[PDB]
């Protein structure tokens, strides 16, 4: 009968992350992920590894 | 608990001259037959608690060490006797038996056997 309590705050906290992830991550990510497009150079970064492609596949 | 032991003896139901038990004994058995099931089913033991570890993983770790100790601590009495006139209240019946009907029987016996020899003779 003793364990199920401990269980309980334990899986509570743990359920309590997860959810707090999602709804920290989704206002973190919807803030930013406007501000990113700034950069030019990640499309630097795609040619660049586009070349490291179109060069090196074949 | 933990609890000492004797088997079936159905010549013993029968007899028991003291009658206002005759009936009780068949259905005392069968009330037996419950519990010896029932023993036979259960262990004595759970395990335990590694509460260092718990404690690792419960962030309210205190908890765990409280009821840790007030458990580990804690010993419940064993369901406890009201009743051992059983072997008493019997083995004086047994006697019951015995002497008053030893007795008696074996004098009747005697004379039975005394006449015969003599009727064989």
């Amino acid at each position: 009968e003793v364990k199920n309590r401990l269980d309980y705050h334990i899986s509570v906290q743990n359920m309590m992350r997860q959810k707090e992830q999602e709804h920290m991550i989704n206002w973190v990510e919807k803030r930013v992920v406007q501000s990113i497009s700034a950069q030019q150079e990640k499309e630097t970064i795609a040619k660049c590894i586009a070349d490291l492609k179109l060069l090196s596949k074949k | 608990r933990k609890l000492a032991l004797k088997t079936i003896d159905w010549v013993a139901f029968g007899e028991i001259i003291p009658r206002n038990q005759k009936a009780v004994a068949n259905s005392l058995k069968s009330w037996n037959e419950t519990l010896t099931s029932r023993l036979a089913t259960l262990p004595e033991k759970p395990p335990a608690i590694d509460w260092a570890y718990y404690k690792a993983n419960v962030a309210k770790a205190g908890l765990v060490d409280d009821f840790e100790k007030k458990f580990n601590a804690l010993k419940v009495p064993i369901p406890e006797d009201k009743y051992t006139a059983q072997v008493d209240a019997e083995e004086k019946e047994d006697v019951k038996s015995c002497a008053e009907f030893l007795t008696q029987s074996k004098t009747r016996i005697q004379e039975y056997e005394k006449e015969l020899e003599k009727m064989r003779n």
